[PDB]
Order: structure tokens, then sequence, then C-alpha cells
């Protein structure tokens, strides 16, 4: 996963 | 929009799936996720000239009060309406949503 805020 | 939604697949499914070299940039399925119970993922095939094909997996989580989001500042009240809008505007993805991965 593309850690996203 | 149910076709691109595939239910329980594993990771390493989604990406035999998507990586399939005549799938065009930006091609995706909804899955649930593997390891964060309750959320779903997103997978999109991508491209980079170094790379090469590859996959990259964006976690949908669900706010309590009852939406769902990617990233915390742009939620939607179902997963039909998060697609529509990132088939429209990548807006923080790798790419925007373009065709539904094969089966």
């Amino acid at each position: 996963y593309v850690p996203m805020l | 929009a149910e076709e691109w939604y595939f239910g329980k697949i594993t990771r390493r499914e989604s990406e035999r799936l998507l990586l399939n070299p005549e799938n065009p940039r930006g091609t995706f399925l909804v899955r649930e996720s593997e390891t964060t119970k309750g959320a779903y993922c997103l997978s999109v095939s991508d491209f980079d000239n170094a790379k090469g094909l590859n996959v990259k997996h964006y976690k949908i989580r669900k706010l309590d009060s009852g939406g769902f989001y990617i990233t915390s500042r742009t939620q939607f009240s179902s997963l039909q309406q998060l697609v529509a809008y990132y088939s429209k505007h990548a807006d923080g993805l790798c790419h925007r949503l373009t065709n539904v991965c094969p089966t």
C-alpha cells in the first residue's frame, strides 16, 4: 500500500 | 458499477491479473484488504520508465461516520462514487482509473 494520509 | 469489484482476492492474484501487458495504464480493480479487516483496496496498474509495469495498492478505509476514503480529505458516500471520481481525476493516485481489470 501507498502510505496516504 | 460491480464489474470492477473483485471481492476477496489476494494481493498476489490482483497483481497477476493487473500486470497483464495488454492492460492500459490505470487498469484497476477494487478488492477486500487481506491485511486490514473491514478495509478495501484499490489496485491499479502503473508504468514507470525504470520499474516498467507495476501495481500500486491504495487502501480504502471506512469512516465510522460511514464514508469511504483513500486520503483523509476526500471522502465518498460509496465505493461506486469513489470509483467514478478517480476515473475522472487522479487527484493523488498514480494515474486516473481507466479499464476495469478483465474477468
